[PDB]
């Protein structure tokens, strides 16, 4: 890209790699401060999915509050 | 020289070098190539 | 040697007699119309065309730096591997300059 | 030791396995009644890497058979070499998806999965060393490239360190049965390429061809494709079961083939192959397997391998020959063909030899290549999905489980993606 | 462990229900006593020990059809209290059979389709009929499918209506009630298939070469539709096709599910013989416009996605091969965003030939369910009909005093525009 | 892998068609059932099991003879939807068969046509039978040939018209669609053979010793002719000669393609076996004046080239031996600018002869087909028997009443004119 | 070592190939079945000149069989020996040339002659060293004399430092089967004399003559002037599969028989003939050899070599004979026909001896001389030529697929050029 590939070219050729995983890593905080979530810093049924277990976890709670 | 003819002929100038013409070439190449090394 | 006198040969006939130009007029001309083949053999041509794509990796980087080296003439870069002068050859018609 | 295991979902993965496991069973000399019946001793030494041993002496393999609806399950048993395979292993669904990528994925594959985990976990527990799974499954299907997809990340999630294989059958744009192919194998792609070790694409176009013009059969069936990719998958690990000059288990392939760990999709090819006819004519030699093994028309694949360069190339000799005419041929094949071969790795291409041949030939040799000529396969995969995508064609069967648009733009991108960055290292030089 | 449940209604939907269950008798060796002197699950229940009972449902108001069915030869087969029968005709009125003798009629119907609901275990979905140009048929037609959307939710109902030819009428009042009911169906119904007597009428004289054909004749052939639809379920196939597995590949839009059927080959014995019928030539002939089944022209329009099933010994080989040439013809164009738009199925048992009937025994045989953007047609010299008598209010007087209002004609007719409007708007090229 | 398709119309072309196909199933051992108790493939197809079905098409407006034709023994052989009827004859009028009612029928044709050339694969060619002095045969021909001009384009069309005689005639205005139908077809088809029907009488009278000939006896000999020119493409042979091998030896220019033919031996059983049948007097008889299949004087003209078939035991030495001994004789003259003007085939199969035919077996025939100067005696003949009633005008009323423009007289006589002078202007030396 | 491939295109050549293969299989001792069953150790010691070995110990000959239409090939494979041809060899085309230069050379034979320039490359590729190739067609047809000589311009092109080998049949103006030969043949010498090696002309009239006079059989065919043609091309290479006192493989014969380059076409004939009846009255004597191998009769071509005089001649003796008695008459016959030979080239007779005859005789001698005579063959097929062209008959089939006048007109030109030249030497004097 640019200001991130000029600084990661004065690290030795030993260190370029890990300086270059820094970088692409670096972009990693950077879009979260362009943007705003704090989910995107490494790599209708989620949802459907994660409702459902709630709902079963919740209602096991709402037994807890039967016990 | 048949592989540097079908450089020629890949390149489409077989038009303008014909078989004769290119073994002629190689040969005046390849003569003072010789005298070089020599 | 071959490319060089195969160059000559061929653009010292008609109808494309190019004896009155310098030899690498000829030569040229050879490079010119081998780039032509390769692009429509419908064939990658980024070497031909970006000169400058030399080296692997850091291409836009090195382009930037060598517009900055020749804009004036010698730009300081923070992070810059080597300074290499290079000629670049120009023809001009001036009477006697 | 170092066994694996299998696992094999849909209706496609279900008949690839019901002739892998035939291929296996007649290579192994056992009956389709679970007895051995094998004339020699090597038959029996590493028989624990596919089959499991049980009272009275029978074999059974340790395979998984999956799927939504319970049709191809209760056809495959009444199949020859059916009765091998436990009836507690079966594991299907009352409803099936439809060819629906969401239904398989998100509502009904969700729920059944415990099931088939509960299996799987019993299976991949209880073995000496575990080597790693292998997964059959189609992506032209909902259900299985869905169900199966999942299931890599589920099983990728509790063995990190453990290879995963794929053999993935994607939707060619040729012979089209389904029009809804392009949705669930851009959705599938982008979740298959995060969690295999390895993958390696089929094509039924590529059979079909290869059934027409080598082979030169007149009929050719769903058995005689099933019949090549089962002498495919057997060609791999073959080494690793039988002795040999040179050992190469699945390990070593992932460590000489894969050089970045996003470039793991590969396309193969099985050589010899002769027709009925000419099958006197034809003299077995390293020579002549070795010109039928780069032949362009030999891949499994309708991908063109002189439209790009070879990343990485790997042989498995079977048979009894002699090593150094292998080098020398290998040295042969990548002196003649510099312009198709990546400069800035010298040496790219990996022999291996085993001494025990196929049932029935000399010498035999699978064929597994890392090349950039793969990029035309998503790119008319990504152009056809794109098309439809654009007036949100059949797009509320998806998004009435679930699932959003978002998923969709976020799929396509990292597909595109890779695709430009696996032809990046086409154009990269030294 | 799979089921579906076919409802008729009104005279046209016994006359036709009568006409595919000799078929599925036949085709499964039951008697028409209903013993065999397991595949037959899916329309039929076992009772423990000999006979088996259809899992269809009669209705229809006017009890003259029904005493019919209770005395021919079939009498013993159906359960004598599933075949529920009225004692007043709405006569051809849409308000009285939705508003007045329907309602008190309905409620057991609902009963026996609950008692038939609770004894499947893998209900597939549901398959109704009825001619459209009727009081009784429509009306019931649509309030059945009313409740059924409510209490039952998301299972699949597949709809086999018979709408009016375009110029040949029995009626004179059927499009009032035509277009209501394709209303009603509209936000209720999967799938529709179109059924007009006028084309089939010219296949039978075209093909079957029968210059005074009957009802029985058109019956006949839809019989063999619907088994050559529900073939997959119940018989082994080298690539099969489910009925949920429909609006995931045929409907790119929620409202967009009319389309229109081919059958081939259509042939006599007398000269059926002497050519080959390869899959080439039924493939070509099932594409023809004169052998659409319902009288559309297609070639006035653009193809959306078309899912064409085989049966017999057809091997996929040869079904792409004919799926390109179909690709290559220049009169056959398909929409701009659907690059590929066949879905297609393989079985192995070829179509069963009833006694007497007209259609001989073959060994290979085509049907394909196609949708169309062609189909706008119908709608539209459908509406125009219709306004020409709404213009002066005639025959709205038989409407209005049966309970219905007079604001219900109109949103109809916005309905139809919304619908023709929506066809105009999915055609055009990006 | 090779294959032509034969087109008979008229009742002349159909009653030659059943003469030619009662004689290739004779000789392919095929029963008239069609069914047998690899050569068959040039003139039939197979229907996978069983019977045969001819490559050829039958067409005439009036009805007679084509319900004659399926009644008789042969009715089970012919596709029963290919021997295209109509309902009103032409009577005679070319502008009817061309104009007014043979548009309506020759889309039906053309139809046909295209199906059946779907199914061959190596087609070479077509054939054409008509006789040309009737309405119907003239016009739809022209229309067929006209039509096929331009569907196919390159592919060869053979036609086999029969002339009227010099003097003797059926009709009284024959001449002018003769002359119609000639315009037609110079421009349109590549072979024209003559036929008229006194030189066949001449023959029958002379060689076969028969006084009161039947229009059978005429058929019968020209079938055995076609029989001769088409041997070569499904028999073994020591010098073949293919179809689209005549362009290049026979026609020296465009415009120029009308030969005259002739057979020999014509012999009964009574006196053939008394005489030895060498191939030299054979070959004479062939080239004997008296023996033209057409009413033709070749002492009248220069050759231009022969062509000419044996088949049978015959030594191509013995033929050499016999082209000298032509060569020499002082009666037969070649043109100036060929030097060599034959081309000589060699087959090995005997003629076949025909149960109650005429024809006596023998083990060698010859068969010519020679382009000479001497056939503009026909068409001076004609253009001088159209001139005498055109200059009254007699007649027109039946044609310009058929939708014919006035004009189209005259340019049929400007053509006729032309070739006239052409053929002069060939025929002179250097 | 030093082997050679074949290659045949036409039907001539491949009935030529059909016998040569059969003489050279029963020289070595080949079962048609591809075993072995030979007496004599020396008949497997150079089986790889001309022989290929495969799996199970058969031998396959390295032969390539092109045409345009598959009729001949499909003829060949059911004769004796016909399947030692490898299946895969066998490329053909679906349509001909109908003896058109034009359509072998420009439009057909360029699309399809990479296939089989594929297999000929292939098989030279892979053979250990080289000597050449040898081609066999004819010149009288358009298939063979298109497709051969450009084939022949394609192969030289690839390998400029090989031999090239052709035995040419020229169409004779005495037995003439095709009217179009003349134009075929002038277009071919044109471009064989720039690129064969050798060339070697054979004539149907020559081999006629030689059957009825020297070995007085009733009634030759095509199988008699194979079977000599196939002897004598046999007795070309014999030297090179057979020890002897002086070996002399095919590129010494090019040293010592070619003066200057455009100067390559020979005349040869084979000796001893004798009939059947004399063949107890004659003693074979190195006399009774070569008075009979000078014979002007006994050459292979018309013409007669007493009308010019011989540049330089060649014998291969085959047989165990001491060499100074064949030396002594060489001597001989130069010195007593002294006016015959050019007398600024001493010693013109090269000799050469092998210690192995033919199967069945104990001495064999094969004549290859070239000389000054051979002009009377062009210079009639030029007349014929320039006779034909003057009225451009003919010409528009050769000019109507891209060819035109100016390619005829440099093609006579150069042939007068080649005829003048080839005299000029007659006339030369020290
Ligand atoms: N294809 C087909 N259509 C039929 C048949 N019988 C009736 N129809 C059609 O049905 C339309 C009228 O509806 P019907 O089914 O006859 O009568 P209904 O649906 O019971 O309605 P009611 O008149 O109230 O009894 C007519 O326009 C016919 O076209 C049949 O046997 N086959
Ligand atoms: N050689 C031969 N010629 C025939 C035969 N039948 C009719 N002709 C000739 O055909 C000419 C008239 O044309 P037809 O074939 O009889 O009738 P058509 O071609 O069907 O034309 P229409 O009169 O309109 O029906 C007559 O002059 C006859 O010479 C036949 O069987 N053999
Ligand atoms: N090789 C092979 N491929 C098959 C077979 N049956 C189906 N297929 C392929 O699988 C695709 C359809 O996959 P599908 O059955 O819907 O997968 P599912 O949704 O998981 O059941 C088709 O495009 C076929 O090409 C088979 O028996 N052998
Ligand atoms: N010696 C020999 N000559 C043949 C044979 N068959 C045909 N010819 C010659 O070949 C010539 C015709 O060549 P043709 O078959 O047209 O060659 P093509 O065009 O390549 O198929 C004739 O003049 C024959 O003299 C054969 O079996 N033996
Ligand atoms: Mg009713
Ligand atoms: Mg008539």
């Amino acid at each position: 890209d640019l200001g991130l590939k000029l600084a990661v070219s004065t690290i030795g050729y030993r260190d370029r790699y890990t300086a270059e995983q820094c970088a692409y890593c670096l972009d990693d905080i950077i879009k979260s401060i362009e943007t705003g979530d704090s989910n995107q810093a490494f790599r209708v049924i989620k949802e459907k999915k994660k409702e459902e277990e709630a709902q079963e976890e919740a209602k096991k709670k709402y037994e807890e509050k039967r016990l | 020289i048949p592989e540097m003819y079908r450089f020629v002929k890949d390149y489409e100038l077989s038009d303008k070098l014909s078989k004769e013409e290119h073994q002629t070439l190689v040969r005046i190449v390849s003569q003072e190539q010789a005298k070089k090394k020599n | 040697d071959y490319i060089v006198q195969f160059a000559g040969y061929i653009y010292s006939k008609p109808p494309e007699d190019l004896r009155h130009l310098p030899l690498s007029a000829s030569l040229q001309k050879v490079f010119d119309h081998m780039r032509e083949i390769t692009s429509k053999k419908g064939q990658s041509t980024a070497l031909f065309d970006d000169y400058d794509n030399l080296f692997f990796g850091e291409t836009e980087v090195i382009k930037q730096f060598n517009k900055k080296l020749e804009e004036n003439p010698d730009y300081p870069l923070p992070q810059g591997y080597k300074k290499v002068k290079d000629r670049e050859i120009k023809f001009e018609y001036a009477l006697d300059p | 030791m170092r066994e694996i295991v299998h696992i094999q979902g849909g209706q496609c993965g279900n008949q690839i396995g019901a002739k892998f496991w035939e291929v296996i069973s007649d290579e192994h000399g056992i009956d389709p009644t679970g007895t051995y019946h094998g004339d020699s001793d090597l038959q029996l030494e590493r028989i624990n890497v596919y089959y499991n041993e049980a009272t009275g002496g029978r074999y059974v393999p340790r395979a998984i058979l999956m799927d939504l609806e319970p049709g191809t399950m209760d056809s495959v048993r009444a199949g020859p070499f059916g009765q091998l395979f436990r009836p507690d292993n079966f594991v299907f669904g009352q409803t099936g998806a439809g060819n629906n990528w969401a239904k398989g994925h998100y509502t009904e594959g969700a729920e059944l999965i415990d099931s088939v985990l509960d299996v799987v976990r019993k299976e991949a527990e209880g073995c000496d060393c575990l080597q790693g799974f292998q997964i059959t499954h189609s992506l032209g299907g909902g259900t299985g490239s869905g169900m199966g997809t999942l299931l890599i990340s589920k099983v990728r999630e509790e063995y990190p360190d453990r290879i995963m294989e794929t053999f993935s059958v994607v939707p060619s744009p040729k012979v089209s049965d389904t029009v809804v192919e392009p949705y669930n194998a851009t959705l599938s792609v982008h979740q298959l390429v995060e969690n295999a070790d390895e993958c390696m694409v089929i094509d039924n176009e590529a059979l079909y061809d290869i059934c027409f013009r080598t082979l030169k059969l007149t009929t050719p069936t769903y058995g005689d494709l099933n019949h090549l990719v089962s002498a495919a998958m057997s060609g791999v690990t073959c080494c690793l079961r039988f002795p040999g000059q040179l050992n190469s288990d699945l390990r070593k392939l992932a460590v000489n083939l894969i050089p970045f760990p996003r470039l793991h999709f590969f396309m193969i090819g099985f050589a010899p192959l002769t027709s009925r006819g000419s099958q006197q004519y034809r003299a077995l030699t390293v020579p002549e397997l070795t010109q039928q093994m780069f032949d362009a028309k030999n891949m499994m694949c309708a991908a063109d391998p002189r439209h790009g360069r070879y990343l990485t190339a790997s042989a498995l000799f079977r048979g009894r020959m002699s090593t150094k005419e292998v080098d020398e041929q290998m040295l042969n094949v990548q002196n003649k063909n510099s312009s198709y071969f990546v400069e800035w790795i010298p040496n790219n291409i990996k022999s291996s030899i085993c001494d025990i041949p196929p049932k029935g030939l000399k010498m035999a040799v699978t064929f597994v290549g890392n090349s950039t000529a793969i990029q035309e396969m998503f790119k008319r995969v990504a152009e056809q999905f794109t098309a439809m995508f654009r007036r949100k064609a059949f797009l509320h069967w998806y998004t009435g489980e679930g699932m959003d648009e978002m998923e969709f733009t976020e799929a396509e991108s990292n597909m595109n993606d890779l695709v430009s960055e696996y032809q990046q290292y086409q154009d990269a030089t030294a | 462990m799979r089921e579906v449940i076919s409802i008729h209604v009104g005279q046209g939907g016994i006359q036709v229900g009568n006409a595919c269950w000799e078929l599925f008798c036949l085709e499964h060796g039951i008697q028409p006593d209903g013993q065999m002197p397991d595949a037959f699950n899916t329309f039929f229940s076992e009772t423990g020990a000999g006979k088996h009972v259809p899992r269809a449902v009669f209705l229809d108001l006017e009890p003259t059809v029904i005493d019919e069915v209770r005395t021919g030869t079939y009498r013993q087969l159906f359960h004598p209290e599933q075949l529920i029968s009225g004692k007043e005709d709405a006569a051809n009125n849409f308000a009285r059979g939705h508003y007045t003798i329907g309602k008190e009629i309905v409620d057991l119907c609902l009963d026996r389709i609950r008692k038939l609901a609770d004894n499947c275990t893998g209900l597939q979905g549901f398959l109704v009929f009825n001619s459209v140009g009727g009081g009784t048929g429509s009306g019931l037609g649509s309030l059945l499918l009313e409740r059924l959307s409510v209490d039952y939710g998301k299972k699949s109902k597949l709809g086999f209506t018979i709408y009016p030819s375009p110029q040949v009428s029995t009626a004179v009042v059927e499009p009032y009630n035509s277009i209501l009911s394709t209303h009603s169906l509209l936000e209720h119904t999967d799938v529709a298939v179109m059924l007009d007597n006028e084309a089939i009428y010219d296949i039978c004289r075209r093909n079957l070469d029968i210059e005074r054909p009957t009802y029985t004749n058109l019956n006949r052939l839809i019989a063999q539709v619907i088994s050559s639809l529900t073939a997959s379920l119940r018989f082994d196939g080298a690539l099969n096709v489910d009925i949920t597995e429909f609006q995931t590949n045929l409907v790119p839009y929620p409202r967009i599910h009319f389309m229109l059927s081919s059958y081939a080959p259509i042939i006599s014995a007398e000269k059926a013989y002497h050519e080959q019928l390869s899959v080439a030539e039924i493939t070509n002939s099932a594409f023809e416009p004169a052998n659409m089944m319902a009288k559309c022209d297609p070639r006035h329009g653009k193809y959306m996605a078309c899912s064409m099933m085989y049966r017999g010994d057809v091997v996929p080989k040869d079904v792409n091969a004919s799926i390109a040439t179909i690709k290559t013809k220049r009169t056959i164009q398909f929409v701009d965003w659907c690059p590929t738009g066949f879905k297609v199925g393989i079985n192995y048992q070829p179509p069963t030939v009833v006694p007497g009937g007209d259609l001989a025994k073959v060994m290979r045989a085509v049907c394909m369910i196609s949708n169309s953007t062609a189909i706008a047609e119908v709608f539209s010299r459908l509406d125009h009909k219709f306004d020409l008598m709404y213009a002066k209010r005639a025959f709205v007087h038989w409407y209005v005093g049966e309970g219905m209002e007079e604001g219900e004609f109109s949103e109809a007719r916005e309905d139809l525009a919304a619908l023709e409007k929506d066809y105009e708007e999915v055609g055009i090229e990006t």
